[PDB]
């Protein structure tokens, strides 16, 4: 899925708690926001644990 | 005349080199360390700052 053109908001990404891992990869997760990038992607798969 | 254009030509050249040097990664994944700053947590910023 690809999404663009509007305000990215994390508020809420990091917020929550009902997550296991939220450890990002380059990207800093306190640095993720004020940052403007040209586009962002997202895949999603279900996987075993 | 050659003796007084290459201890400028010299010089000039070099001081190109030193501000082109700037332009390098030197091993690291950026060459400005404001990105890496601006984008890395402090401890692994650190890093590629060093």
């Amino acid at each position: 899925k690809r999404i663009s053109n509007c305000v990215a908001d994390y508020s809420v990404l990091y917020n929550s708690a009902s997550f296991s891992t939220f450890k990002c990869y380059g990207v800093s997760p306190t640095k993720l926001n004020d940052l403007c990038f040209t586009n962002v992607y997202a895949d999603s798969f279900v996987i075993r644990g | 005349l050659g003796k007084l254009q290459d201890v400028v030509n010299q010089n000039a050249q070099a001081l190109n080199t030193l501000v082109k040097q700037l332009s390098s990664n030197f091993g690291a994944i950026s060459s400005v360390l404001n990105d890496i700053l601006s984008r890395l947590d402090p401890p692994e910023a650190e890093v590629q700052i060093d």
